């Protein structure tokens, strides 16, 4: 859980 | 800047003017014999001609006034055309004729003055004309014949023009070839004058024995402090 | 007054007397400037208007006095606490105490004014007596007349054996111990700004007699020096010195007590001129008083009610001007609370001798008789 | 009121008269700064705002549910410590009052004074007060009879519209107490003192040793010449090795004289007598009683009289009868060597009868 | 430093509400892809045509106004008004009728009358000025046209560390919004 909504990860 | 969510963003742009303080010098002469059998208080009329003139010769350096040992008006501030305006300058708009208003449609070159400033200036700002200017802008009449300002011929002077004060400070240009006659601005903070608050005065029958040799000084300074505070009105294009 | 028209006439008629040329400038420097003259005026301005006052016309029965009424609030803003201690402090500042009076009715005027004594200067006048005070604010004079009977300003006046028309000041009498305190408390402020002390040096000749060290030298000297050499953690390190090094340590070498016996010094005598015990402001030195009994009882006698008694004998006589019967405003010298020493050994002298009668002890106590 | 018209047109008609430019950065480095400022102010502060108030000219000792809770925030003695620790810092109280009410305002707020200035005007009081926070100014009105703000002031002599403020007259004080503090606080983290140094000259005038040389002499200067544990060691220097023991001749003391006559010329113009805060010195009072009671008539019942006095005149511009507010003097904890003696004085005085020695008490007569 | 960036952040976003793009920043409501009123759509913005090419119309001007009035719906003008920034609201000042007398605040010594047409005025200095296709004047219900996400809170961060030479205070508002009701937004093109 690095990244918010641009990851999708 | 607009910080994208994985741009690691980088550091941004982090954001003094000096007041000489000059001095103001008034040595008056006066014979002793005289300051003895005259009636008048001449110790004290001689103190009221210079406050007089004092608040009247720093008067026109803070308009005309060049930097050099006198505090630099306004009117000295490398004048630059609005829309061009840069920080170390004033910016000025246009009336149209090369001598007076325009000849087709006066009282638009003061609109557009009006709106050169922002609405955060013009919170508090004031016109600053000298006398035979507020006659000219006086003598502004329609097509009709009617005066724009001051409507009836009666009851002169409506001490507002496009609702803010008007200072008539006999000190700035008439109206010339390329003249700066109205000035526009919030100088609350667009002018800064550095003074010392007395008028100090002081006898010496010293000096010259058979005179009294009053001695009076100030100091007073001051230039500009926001050049975004202070629109000018040149007469040329 | 047979003597005023050749006094009158040497100095100038007519025209104003400004007065001393330096008391506007050791208001700056002596009272906003230093603590001890700032606190000398300010125990003695807020003494004095702790004490009250007696109004007296031969009965003394005026405690609902027009007077007393006048006093309790002179003017809008201003109490009877803070007008006194604003009329003290201009006596003890420049040597002059003013009162301006504001009259729409001819008799007891309605506000009292302190008009202060930097900008007010007299007019000699005819006849050796002030015609005028000129107000001088800006470079505008106001010109108060008193060629008349109210007289609208009382000129309170300290002892000024020199001048015939103002007083004396005593912080203009200590203005040499002025400037000592306020440059010897400067030195102190300005050595510990601007000074160099090292705690040593790290000398580096070289091969040569003379030899800078590289710049890989230098970043090695400092890390070493930084890390392992200074701070606290570090006070002791055995410091291996190679050759051509060398730690010559340096010293600082009067470290207490610059000018420090020459500013308390200067310090006392700056309380000596105002008047003050300097147990009662807090100046260090030898006990001349003993236990705060003594010297609370000497203040309100050597520098407040000497003082106070002839500001209310100049409202006695100013005042009673507006009003047919003259008036006697005196200071009470009865539930002053620093002198109850004294009020004592009063009641235990008269209350333990037995020999008269009660009611010729309650007079000389000064009580009412039964 | 006569001189009004004229020294209001030279300082400047219908302006604000900002005064003072260092009030601020006087209170972060002299009440924030250093502790002999910061509790000279917080002892005179809690304990004018200790001392009761009573309510005279009502013709009997009674808006004192007024003061008790001015607001929703600030307890009554949360008010004037923060009214007195403006007067202390910056020589001037100011006093918000709301009133929806046309008489006896609902809350008091202590402006703070640094972010405010007076207008003068035409003539003699101010006309307004501007409370100038950002950029934004408020402009109250003084054009009334009940006067939104009260204005203590301090004694000024020069100025007309603002107050001295103590911490400016000791202001050299209080940069000579922060810095000969910051003079030890520095030295001791910026100072290297060596207990010696072994020099190593060599053969030539000059010579470093070799790396297995340097990690050998580590060794047997860490090991068995350094620490508690090694106080003596003899040491054995070699041909050429030396040990230059150095030392630290200024070790105590470094402007402590110096330190402590600025904190105590500190403690001089608040009024505050040294032995009540702490400072070390000469013992000018005795035992603390007399200490006490010379701290509560030289310098808290003067400046709570001014105070209270100032209340007493704003607050009866709201209510019609004017009413009188004044320190009680009494029943207060420092008075008691004043007033056991004046009890022993009057109480021995046998010829003077019983009703005639309770009035001279304060006491109804029964 | 705490009052120069809540002011600059109140004027960066102040931009974006207007000409903002939707890429990492709010999407004003001129780039909606402004179709002619009349032929409105629903994923448009419905404008109004002055007349003239560069400014007002020369033979009549004062009409493009009144018609970018009476162009949004008597519903939507219950709470409406206009956006323009301030050398166009002294373009509209300087409108006069034939004889000379400022169409606008009648006298010289009257001011912002503020009420253009019985409606609020609102001094965007964002919008862009009088030009060639420019929207200079925007009139609608923003109330229900645009919609402002936010969070109250500025999160300032002061940062201590990574720069000790510096203090390098840190601060990021989190805004944004376009327009949610394409019919409470009318623009005035100053084209033919």
């Amino acid at each position: 859980a690095l990244n918010s909504a641009v990851a999708a990860e | 800047g607009w910080a994208s969510e994985t741009a690691a963003l980088s550091e941004t742009a982090t954001p003094r003017i000096t007041i000489p303080l000059h001095e103001l010098a008034a040595m008056p002469k006066a014979s002793q014999r005289l300051l003895d059998d005259s009636a008048f208080d001449i110790e004290t009329w001689l103190a009221n001609r210079i406050a007089d003139k004092f608040a009247r010769a720093e008067a026109a350096a803070f308009i005309s006034g060049d930097g050099v040992d006198k505090p630099t008006g306004f009117l000295t501030k490398t004048k630059v055309a609005n829309g061009a305006w840069a920080w170390g300058s004033l910016g000025y708009v246009a009336t149209g004729a090369a001598g007076d208003f325009a000849a087709v449609n006066a009282s638009d070159a003061v609109v557009d003055l009006v709106y050169a400033l922002g609405a955060e200036y013009r919170a508090n700002a004031s016109f600053v004309m000298n006398s035979k200017t507020a006659g000219a802008v006086r003598k502004m009449k329609d097509a009709d014949g009617r005066f724009l300002w001051a409507d009836s011929l009666a009851a002169g002077e409506p001490a507002r023009l496009m609702g803010y004060p008007v200072l008539i400070a006999e000190d700035m240009p008439d109206i010339a070839a390329n003249a700066y006659a109205i000035a526009f601005g919030d100088f609350g903070n667009g002018y800064t004058i550095a003074e010392r608050p007395d008028l100090r005065v002081l006898r010496d029958p010293f000096s010259a024995k058979p005179h009294v040799l009053f001695y009076a000084s100030k100091r007073v300074g001051g230039d500009v402090s926001d050049f975004a505070a202070i629109k000018l009105l040149k007469f040329a294009a | 007054s047979v003597t005023g028209r050749i006094v009158a006439m040497a100095s100038g008629a007519g025209r104003p007397v400004w007065g001393p040329r330096d008391t506007v400038s050791l208001m700056r420097t002596g009272f906003a400037g230093n603590p001890v003259g700032f606190r000398s005026v300010k125990l003695i301005a807020e003494a004095t208007a702790a004490v009250p006052l007696i109004c007296q016309d031969a009965e003394r029965r005026y405690e609902i006095h027009p007077v007393l009424d006048l006093l309790r609030r002179p003017n809008a803003g201003q109490g009877r606490a803070e007008l006194f201690e604003a009329l003290i402090g201009q006596i003890l500042l420049s040597g002059n105490g003013y009162l301006e009076a504001v009259c729409p009715e001819p008799g007891v005027p309605r506000e009292l004014h302190v008009l202060r004594s930097d900008r007010m200067a007299v007019v000699p006048g005819a006849d050796g007596w002030p015609v005028g005070y000129d107000y001088t604010v800006g470079g505008r004079k106001h010109r108060f007349d008193m060629t008349g009977h109210p007289d609208p300003i009382c000129h309170i006046k300290s002892f000024h054996p020199t001048d015939d028309h103002y007083g004396l000041s005593p912080m203009q009498a200590a203005a040499v111990a002025l400037d000592v305190h306020n440059a010897a408390s400067a030195w102190s402020k300005a050595l510990l700004d601007n000074a160099a002390r090292p705690s040593g040096a790290i000398i580096y000749k070289g091969a040569d007699g003379q030899g800078v060290l590289a710049p890989e030298q230098y970043e090695r000297l400092i890390f070493e020096m930084e890390t392992h050499h200074q701070g606290a953690r570090n006070a002791g390190r055995p410091m291996l010195l190679e050759g051509g090094l060398d730690w010559k340590p340096m010293g600082f070498s009067p470290s207490d007590m610059e000018f420090h016996e020459t500013k308390a010094a200067a310090a006392r005598e700056i309380a000596l001129a105002f008047g003050v015990p300097p147990m009662l402001i807090g100046i260090p030195g030898d006990a001349t008083y003993a236990n705060y009994a003594e010297a609370n009882r000497a203040f309100y006698r050597l520098t407040v009610l000497p003082l106070l008694t002839r500001v209310s004998a100049a409202l006695a006589w100013w005042l009673s001007g507006y009003l047919g019967a003259q008036i006697e405003l005196k200071p009470d010298l009865d539930q002053v609370p620093a002198l109850a020493v004294e009020r004592d050994q009063l009641w235990a002298r008269i209350g333990a001798a037995g020999f008269l009668s009660n009611s010729e002890k309650r007079v000389l106590l000064g009580l009412p008789p039964t």
